[PDB]
């Protein structure tokens, strides 16, 4: 159960914004150009 | 790696009413600003290039260079006229007479602000006093809320009659003259507000749709939401007000086709563990996988 | 013209509980087989709801404050409740919006209404025909107008218990009046039936109006061309508060249950563990908050 | 609001919408005149 729960919480943590406008990479890359997208994606990369 | 491109936008044939909004014959006062809904059209704003020059163009929540590749939900255009000095107040987080008592933008505004000088038509040699703004009010307006009441104002907050010494009418008239300075010249402002990638949309950028390819890794663009994945038929039943579906990870895992209304599941292209067995690079360059 | 009902018993403002009603869909994203935590303006579970009735000498249509959005339930059997007026001053000094079923269309109009102090529709028991009535005396600064597709409302008093429970949630935010709605068949003689029913979005009106008060629109049943009467109907009003809810999406993607995280320590524990089922034991919860 | 119209209004270290809810310590007002082109220079980090 501990192993399964660790993996499942890892999966669920992908939904957490880390100070970024959204946790969905595709949404960010669809709305924002290279620079602002880079800022948001850097936040997401740090969090993940 | 994806090999093909799928683009699915809804059946839209008409151009958006750029001439009706940005080229209207009359504009409201800022205190009585008017809102107009926009739907079922192509937002090919390059047509504006030949007709309109914008002193101010600022977009929030979206990059200016992505507008051509998106579809917009709940599109509204708010139109009014202000002073040149007051144009800076049409933006989130501002203070001043306009942002306090006439027109307030939300902190989380998504959309764009366009302003352009209108001295030639909105100003006269004799002075045009048709445009107004509220100069006194008991408290500040809430975002996107309107107050067109005209009742006498008293700073003590009691019923009022104009003659009394502590009594003022709360609406002031802009005086727009031809010989005015740039800060006292009329500017027409259009605020476009919309949501982008969370609901059905009927206003779309000028893009060409392709055939729906299924069971193949593709680069897809559904109503402006881009990604890479494999599309399959879905058993999910979306409500009419739902356009996208998300899993526990917030990944967009389903979508309703804009044209056929079919529900399609989206899956990642990459999958499966791989390992490499080697006897040592010095011994050999042959590997097993 | 505007008619006044004389010798009306004052509203009693009887109090009841809301049980688990008032939940609506927080967004437009499809979800299924998932527990979703969301903070928003919800009606807290088992909150106080005020009842207003039309029966006998009671014609309860007072001005009720809006506060931060409301939940409005209607228990009826003869379609007595027809709509609402939302505004601030409830007169022609400020903008108001009327939402009403006039027995053939749904009409939403935002103008400067010279609202009648006693606005109502009129239905004749003799042959169940609605007669033209007055909801307002005048209107000149209309900013929003909407008329739906034609239909036919079933007029006429009916016997038995209340059969229809119609629920609405009204929320004014960022220049939009959000209206969520739901229907339920009931067989209740009186009171607000206990239960759960997720409300779906039906309107997002771009009104841009300052809304602080509202008054329900009802229909009177005059027995004679100069006297006023009433048929049985009831409605209930409750107030939304900012709070955190854990919603449950089932296989078809419908909200079938919810937990109000602030109701009691057990609800807080359920929201923290993200599950409707808690095992036996002792669990640390939030420190005592004031 | 009734007397002065400001071409430029920029606040640092504080949000314009909070000014009404604060008390200010050691308040000073520096006053001068410049060219229109030079107004942009009245800001931190400028050169000219
Ligand atoms: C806005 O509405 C007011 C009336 O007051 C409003 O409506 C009521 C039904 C209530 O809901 C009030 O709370 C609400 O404020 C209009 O003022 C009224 O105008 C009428 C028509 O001109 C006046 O009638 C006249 O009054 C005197 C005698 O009393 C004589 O001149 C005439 O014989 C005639 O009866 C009425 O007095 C006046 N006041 C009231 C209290 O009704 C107001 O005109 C309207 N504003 C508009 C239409 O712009
Ligand atoms: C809301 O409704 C009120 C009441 O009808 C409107 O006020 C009215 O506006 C008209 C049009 O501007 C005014 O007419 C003009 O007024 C002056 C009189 O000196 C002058 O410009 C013209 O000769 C003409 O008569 C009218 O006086 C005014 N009425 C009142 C009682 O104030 C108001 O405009 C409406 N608001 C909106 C936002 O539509
Ligand atoms: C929506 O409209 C209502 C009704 O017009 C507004 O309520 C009004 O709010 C003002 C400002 O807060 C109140 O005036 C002030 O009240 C006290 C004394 O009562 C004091 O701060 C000042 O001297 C001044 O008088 C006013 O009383 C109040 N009116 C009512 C009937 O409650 C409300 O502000 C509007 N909401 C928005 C968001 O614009
Ligand atoms: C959107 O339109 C398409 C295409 O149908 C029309 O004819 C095309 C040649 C072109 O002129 C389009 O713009 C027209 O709308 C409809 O697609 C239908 O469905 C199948 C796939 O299931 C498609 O391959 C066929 O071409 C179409 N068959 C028909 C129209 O009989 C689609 O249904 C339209 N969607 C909406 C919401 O109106
Ligand atoms: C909710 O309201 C009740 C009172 O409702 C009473 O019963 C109804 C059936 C109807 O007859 C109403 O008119 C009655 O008033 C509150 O219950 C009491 O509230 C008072 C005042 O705060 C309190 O001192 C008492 O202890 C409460 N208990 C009883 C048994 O009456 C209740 O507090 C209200 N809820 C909230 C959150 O304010
Ligand atoms: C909703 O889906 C169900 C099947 O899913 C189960 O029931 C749901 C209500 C919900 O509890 C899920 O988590 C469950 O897994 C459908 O139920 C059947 O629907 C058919 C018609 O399609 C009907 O004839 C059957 O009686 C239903 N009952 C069973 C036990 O299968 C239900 O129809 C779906 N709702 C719709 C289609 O509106
Ligand atoms: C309910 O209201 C609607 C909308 O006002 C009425 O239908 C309108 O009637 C007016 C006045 O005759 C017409 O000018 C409009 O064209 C109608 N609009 C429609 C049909 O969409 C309808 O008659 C009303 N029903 C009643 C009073 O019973
Ligand atoms: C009284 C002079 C000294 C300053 C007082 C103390 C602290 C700062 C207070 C207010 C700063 C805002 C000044 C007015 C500019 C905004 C008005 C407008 O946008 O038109
Ligand atoms: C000499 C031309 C090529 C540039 C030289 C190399 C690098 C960049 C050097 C300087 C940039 C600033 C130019 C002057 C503008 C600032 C002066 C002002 O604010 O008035
Ligand atoms: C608005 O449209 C008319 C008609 O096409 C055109 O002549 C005019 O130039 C447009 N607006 C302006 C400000 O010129
Ligand atoms: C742009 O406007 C000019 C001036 O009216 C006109 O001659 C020209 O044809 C227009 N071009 C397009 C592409 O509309
Ligand atoms: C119903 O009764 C009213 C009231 O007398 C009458 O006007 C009408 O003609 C009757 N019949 C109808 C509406 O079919
Ligand atoms: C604002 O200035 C105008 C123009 O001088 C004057 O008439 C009015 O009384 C002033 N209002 C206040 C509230 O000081």
């Amino acid at each position: 159960n501990q192993n399964a729960q660790a993996l499942n919480t890892l999966v669920k943590q992908l939904s957490s914004n880390f100070g970024a406008i959204s946790s969905v990479l595709n949404d960010i890359l669809s709305r924002l150009d290279k620079v602002e997208a880079e800022v948001q994606i850097d936040r997401l990369i740090t969090g993940r | 790696a994806p090999s093909k491109e799928v683009v699915r936008f809804p059946n839209i044939t008409n151009l958006c009413p750029f001439g009706e909004v940005f080229n209207a014959t009359t504009f409201p006062s800022v205190y009585a600003w008017e809102r107009k809904r926009i739907s079922n059209c192509v937002a090919d704003y390059s047509v504006l290039y030949n007709s309109t020059s914008f002193s101010t163009f600022k977009c929030y929540g979206v990059s200016a260079t992505k507008l051509n590749d998106l579809c917009f939900s709940n599109v509204y255009a708010d139109s009014f006229v202000v002073k040149g000095d007051d144009v800076r107040q049409i933006a989130p987080g501002q203070t001043g007479v306009i942002a306090d008592y006439n027109y307030k933008l939300p902190d989380d505004f998504t959309g764009c602000v366009l302003a352009w000088n209108t001295r030639n038509i909105d100003a006269t040699q004799t002075g045009n006093y048709n445009y107004k703004y509220r100069s006194l009010r008991h408290g500040k307006l809430r975002p996107f809320e309107r107050d067109i009441s005209n009742v006498p104002f008293s700073p003590d907050g009691k019923p009022c009659t104009p003659p009394a010494f502590n009594c003022y009418w709360p609406l002031n008239d802009y005086g727009f003259y031809i010989t005015n300075g740039i800060g006292y010249q009329p500017y027409r402002v259009v605020v476009l507000s919309f949501e982008l990638l969370n609901a059905p949309a009927t206003v779309c950028g000028p893009k060409l749709s392709t055939d729906l390819i299924k069971n193949q890794c593709v680069n897809f663009n559904f109503n402006g939401l881009t990604g890479t994945g494999v599309l399959t038929p879905s058993s999910k039943r979306f409500q009419p007000f739902q356009q996208f579906g998300r899993d526990v990870s917030d990944f967009t895992d389903s979508v309703r086709d804009p044209k056929t209304s079919e529900i399609l599941d989206i899956s990642p292209c990459s999958f499966g563990g791989v390992s490499v067995i080697t006897p040592g690079t010095n011994t050999s360059s042959e590997v097993a996988v | 013209k505007c008619l006044d009902f004389d010798d009306r018993t004052p509203p009693a403002n009887t109090q009841f509980l809301s049980s688990h009603r008032g939940v609506y869909y927080p967004d437009d994203i499809f979800r299924s087989n998932v527990l979703h935590l969301v903070q928003d303006h919800f009606l807290p579970f088992d909150s106080n709801v005020t009842r207003f009735i039309t029966f006998g000498l009671n014609f309860d249509n007072p001005i009720i404050p809006f506060k931060d959005g409301i939940y409005f339930a209607a228990t009826e059997k003869s379609n007595v409740i027809r709509g609402w007026v939302f505004g601030s001053t409830m007169n022609n000094k400020s903008q108001s919006v009327i939402i009403m079923n006039n027995s053939t269309n749904l009409v939403i109009r935002a103008c400067n209404f010279e609202l009648c102090d006693n606005p109502f529709f009129v239905v004749l028991k003799s042959n169940n025909t609605q007669i033209p009535s007055y909801i307002f005396n005048n209107a000149f600064n209309c900013t929003f107008e909407y008329v739906s597709k034609d239909f036919n409302l079933d007029l006429g008093e009916k016997p038995g218990n209340f059969k229809d429970l119609r629920e609405f949630v009204f929320r004014n935010k960022d220049g939009f009046l959000h209206v969520y709605s739901g229907y339920q068949p009931i067989s209740a003689a009186s009171g607000l039936p206990t239960g759960f029913n997720a409300l779906k979005p039906i309107f997002k009106l771009p009104l841009g109006i300052n809304i602080t008060n509202f008054r329900t629109l009802l229909t009177a049943f005059p027995p004679r061309p100069d006297y006023w009467g009433t048929s049985a109907a009831a409605y209930f009003v409750g107030y939304l508060k900012p709070t955190t809810f854990m919603l449950k999406y089932d296989e078809n993607g419908t909200i079938t249950d919810a937990v109000d995280c602030s109701q009691n320590p057990l609800a807080e524990l359920k929201c923290s563990v993200k599950s409707f089922e808690i095992d036996k034991g002792i669990y640390q919860t939030s420190n005592f908050r004031v």
